[PDB]
């Protein structure tokens, strides 16, 4: 249910993912 | 025996309800006993998982803390208060079942409200008795109070007299 | 062993039908087997497996559960009633094979439906007897009764009608 | 290293067609064998490996096997029938090569064809004279049957008659 | 346990917010504390958690330092400058709760502000006199000073004249 | 010492040029080199990776393999094939360089087209000699041919050229 | 150790300007001397850590590098060139600060661009004195050149006179 | 480049994934 659109993973929202707000990416 | 929460996909925003709270201190608890952290060593990392709203609550009540004991049952008390008696007698009343609801979700509903009161304040018996005087009018017109005694019976008797019509 | 059921990738939700029940209660149980949990410590770990209205149920009948064997027993009997044998009798003979349905996938469904009567009350050679009186018209016209005698033969039979 | 079929991460459904059939046995028998698992504690855990739609099915049948063989074989009988050769001698000559397509794929995929034969029939040089015959007339009319050598020698005068642009 | 800095996922830019750098600080202190590493061991590999745009600005000031503590004492000097306290007071009265918010978040953000203060200068009750004059009118006219014996009681008073549709 | 390759993000489907097939190559040694599979092991999980034409080009040719090295060879040996002499000397000379592209990029790309001759069998001077007759205008009416040696110096004379315009 | 490059996260590509290249270099020296590679075995491993152009470029010249140095030398040789004078001072005096950029960010970018200058010819006395003179209007009416000495006292006098 | 939309890893397309294509996903 709401599985993350980016990381693939059930345990949050689009906003807010480690790999995407963090770890230099966004570039 | 060591290791931070860094690698989790778990997060508790701050809402005020009962399951998201269940399940979130469920995960942690399962991840605390998977990875093999030790339990003085595990409350340093613990400030890696809130964000918004939690993280500046944990900001501030910290000093209250000292093991993970206390982590947890602040954590309960102040995101999901026990409700007192009268409130769930009032909320219980207020929601007579609709033409179009088959009779397990029902039942299912009715039943996980009642498990909050104090144990041992009530009998199977007094419990199904206070049950009717809520079924609709499709139902009542043919099971008899005096018919039924435990709760298997009534799901029983709602099946054979749904799948007749 | 990893006493506990936390990589397990099962799941079950509110559905009401045989199969997904019993492929669920299955799939626990050879877990629970080969992997060496302990017999009582799986109990406390039940609770991570539901989902959705199935959480809800648990929360409503903790009080009664005790040990291992109760559990499933509860599972099978408020999600897996032992259906009367008339509603059986009716939905068997509807819906006879159509024409592209192919011989072994009618046969499977047929027999694995035919197995909740209660048990040691019909033989082989009645129960074949009954089967065979809905096959299409494509596979009845080659074989006749007299020949196939038990409940293999026919499956040979149809499929070497059916390679042309 | 011990170890069972929990963390195998190969399923397979209901499908009725080969090629899934055949690839999903094969995976299966190469990590039975790389993994160690023993030879009848396998058969004790296979049901973990089945969909909704097969489950059922393996419900049904469960008591007319005794060992790991059999049940990979009546796995292969129910669900799809094994090849005969002489169909795949009747499929080797029906599509002859077309007039686009280069050389490598076409190798490619006969010999692809050509292995599921039992081992040890045909050598090298009955399988080059068979393969000979279906090439289109832009390649036969310069490279000769007097000069092959195997297979390793008929990609190379192809790729270099390829390139000159015909 | 032996490790470094080398498998952290925590880094820092440029940026001159307050509360980012507040963060940062705090969460690469809690990590050289918990997975043990050296006391001066941490300061020979500290250039790998840098942007582009602070790397130069270590490149240039390295020799300034030579001890752990000396050096966050540094970056915090030159990256955002620590907040004194008559600021906090000052901010602390401005703005007076306003008309919809409930208790809890007004409760819980005047908490997340006094804790920036020295320890030891402010006892329960006068934090409790302080955080009292601020209320909204609905809640003065009920519950008095007479009774409040710490914080926990505040929030299940509040609570329940919340509940009641005020 | 054991595992499969299941864990990889690395698949290889088959096109015919170099830098895939060498990315490739060398992301699946390092892979093997950091799990600590052993080179026996390794050679019967190797069918998991490949997809589309490349799994039924390795169901065709699979009993002349017998090692790791033989696998690698074969690969590198079908799918990527060493070009002769004669068109690396045609392909050098039917490319000039156009009004508007840095002298970097262009000496990068014919120098890396130079490496796949037959070593031993060029000189700096004969390479640098060959490389003029095709620099564009703009450069060849300044820096003379008998003023400059090595690589290093053309560089240098085409950067200051370049930024005084 | 783990004598490979493998679990680096660093990467470079085709760009030019000091920076990048000079943060790269400094990061791939501190990781093969913290975690005890051994000095000869990183350069096998090397042509994992380039792409696109780089790639090129390393195919083109692997002939000439032979031991670790070399290699950083050909990479500051060719994708760093030693800048002359006369363009490092017209480069410097252009661009005078604008009213919004904060003292430090001005003030650790110009003492960046200013180390490029052949080592020594310079002391702090007319660094400073070179710097003293694109300083905004603002900053310049309150603090004068008699009275900063050093390299450091100029940014607490200027952070003092910012803080209003 | 191309960073595989549903992993989020570089190293294949949207049509051939692991986690999408088996592993009883798609549901
Ligand atoms: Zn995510
Ligand atoms: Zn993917």
């Amino acid at each position: 249910t709401t599985r993350c659109t980016y990381c693939s993973f059930r345990g949050h929202t689009f906003d807010n993912c480690r790999k995407r707000q963090k770890d230099r990416q966004e570039e | 025996g060591k290791g931070n929460f860094s690698a989790c996909t778990h997060s508790f925003g701050g809402t005020r309800d009962h399951d998201v709270v269940e399940e979130f201190i469920g995960n942690i608890e399962t991840y605390k006993d998977v990875e093999g952290i030790s339990d003085e060593n595990a409350l340093k990392g613990i400030s890696l998982l809130f964000y918004g709203m939690a993280s500046t609550w944990w900001q501030g009540v910290r000093k209250e803390a000292t093991t993970w004991k206390e982590a947890i049952a602040l954590i309960r008390e102040h995101f999901s208060p026990t409700k007192p008696a009268y409130q769930i007698y009032m909320e219980f009343f207020q929601n007579k079942q609709d033409d179009h609801d088959p009779i397990d979700t029902f039942v299912i509903q009715k039943r996980a409200l009642l498990a909050q009161l104090p144990s041992g304040r009530h009998d199977e018996e007094t419990e199904l008795d206070l049950l009717f005087g809520l079924l609709n009018i499709k139902y009542r017109k043919h099971i008899s109070r005096h018919s039924v005694h435990t709760f298997k019976d009534l799901l029983e008797q709602g099946r054979i007299i749904e799948h007749n019509n």
